[PDB]
C-alpha cells in the first residue's frame, strides 16, 4: 500500500514524469500544456499553469505521497529520472546543475519533472530540460521549489 | 489537448510494503 | 523489568524504485 | 547507504503484541532495518544500530533487556553519563557506521522515518534549519543524526525547545560510543 511521490505520467505524444510537492502535483508544461489530468472519477483541471517557469500543477492524485522542499540549501542534487535511476548532480545556479557524470541524453529521457533531491532527499527542484553538448547530457535546468511555492 | 495518465509510480524511499 | 519491544523499523536502505503494478 | 538519504517506517506490532512480548521478553518477529523502533511499556522511542551493536537512549532503555527470538537479551553497554544503553544488533538488522568525515550538516531521521536537516552548532548540538513542533520529534530518542554520507554523528538526545517549538536538539555523538565500549 505504498505511496509514490513521483508518477510516471504519458500524454499521446510523450511521457515524462510528475512530483508531488506541497498537496500539489507538478510537471512541465512542454509535458502536459493545459492538459487535464486523468483520475477515476473523471478528468481534473490544473491548478495551477505558468508557462513562461515551464510549470504547471494539480491537486496530487491517489496512491501519492507529497515531497518536501529544501531547506538547507545544500548544492549537492540528485536526479530521479524516469526509471528510478539516481543522478548526482551538483547546482550550478538557481536553476542550473551539472551532472558529476555526463550520460547519454537517452538516459535522461523521459524524466523531465522529476524532482531534484537535496542530500536529505528533499525537492530542491523539478527537472525542466537536459542541457546536453553532442549526444551527451552534461547538465540540466530545473525549476526550483521556490517557483513552486511562489505559484501557490 | 486530452488527459494525462500516470501510467506508474515512484516511491523515493524504495518501500515495499 | 519488562523487556524493550521492537514494534516497527525505519529503513534508510531503500533506494527509489518503480511501485510494482501487481 | 548512500545520498539522497530517504527512508521509511513500517509498523510490525502492536500495543497487545508488544505487551506480551515485553513480558515474555520472546520475539519471533523478522528484523530488517538500521533504526527499529522500540518501546517499553512507559514509552516509544528509536534504537539505531551501528557497527552491530544496537544503541539507544539510557533515558529510554533504562536497564531492561530486548525482547530476541532466543528471550531477553541483556544489555552489552550501559552507561547511565553518556546515557547510552546498547545491546547485540538484532539478526536481520543492518548497522550503519561512524562519520569519518566530520561534516557540519547533519540529518536527523525521525520516528515517522522524516529526514530533518539540521546544522551542528558543537560536539553535541545542532540547529534544526526548519523548527518543527516538539510533538513531532516525540518518538525520535536515540535516531540517527546522519552526515550527508549517510553515516552516524550521533544519536537524538532531546529538543531545545521553547513556547513548544524545538529549535535545535541534543544529540549523544558517536564518540560517546566508542568510549561507551571502552567503559
Ligand atoms: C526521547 O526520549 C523520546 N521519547 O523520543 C525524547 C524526545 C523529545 C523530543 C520531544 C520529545 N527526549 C527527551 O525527552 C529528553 C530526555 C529528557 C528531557 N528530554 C528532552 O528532550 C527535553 N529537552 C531538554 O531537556 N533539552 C535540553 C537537554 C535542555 C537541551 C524536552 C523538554 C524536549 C522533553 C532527557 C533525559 C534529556
Ligand atoms: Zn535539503
Ligand atoms: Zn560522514
Amino acid at each position: 500500500q505504498v505511496e509514490g511521490e513521483v508518477q510516471i505520467v504519458s500524454t499521446a505524444t510523450q511521457t515524462f514524469l510528475a512530483t508531488c510537492i506541497n498537496g500539489v502535483c507538478w510537471t512541465v508544461y512542454h509535458g502536459a500544456g493545459t492538459r487535464t489530468i486523468a483520475s477515476p472519477k473523471g478528468p481534473v483541471i490544473q491548478m495551477y499553469t505558468n508557462v513562461d517557469q515551464d510549470l504547471v500543477g494539480w491537486p496530487a492524485p491517489q496512491g501519492s505521497r507529497s515531497l518536501t522542499p529544501c531547506t538547507c540549501g545544500s548544492s549537492d542534487l540528485y536526479l530521479v529520472t524516469r526509471h528510478a535511476d539516481v543522478i548526482p548532480v551538483r547546482r550550478r545556479g538557481d536553476s542550473r546543475g551539472s551532472l558529476l557524470s555526463p550520460r547519454p541524453i537517452s538516459y535522461l529521457k523521459g524524466s523531465s519533472g522529476g524532482p531534484l533531491l537535496c542530500p536529505a532527499g528533499h525537492a530542491v527542484g523539478l527537472f525542466r530540460a537536459a542541457v546536453c553538448t553532442r549526444g551527451v547530457a552534461k547538465a540540466v535546468d530545473f525549476i526550483p521549489v521556490e517557483n513552486l511555492e511562489t505559484t501557490m | 489537448k486530452g488527459s494525462v495518465v500516470i501510467v506508474g509510480r515512484i516511491v523515493l524511499s524504495g518501500k515495499p510494503a
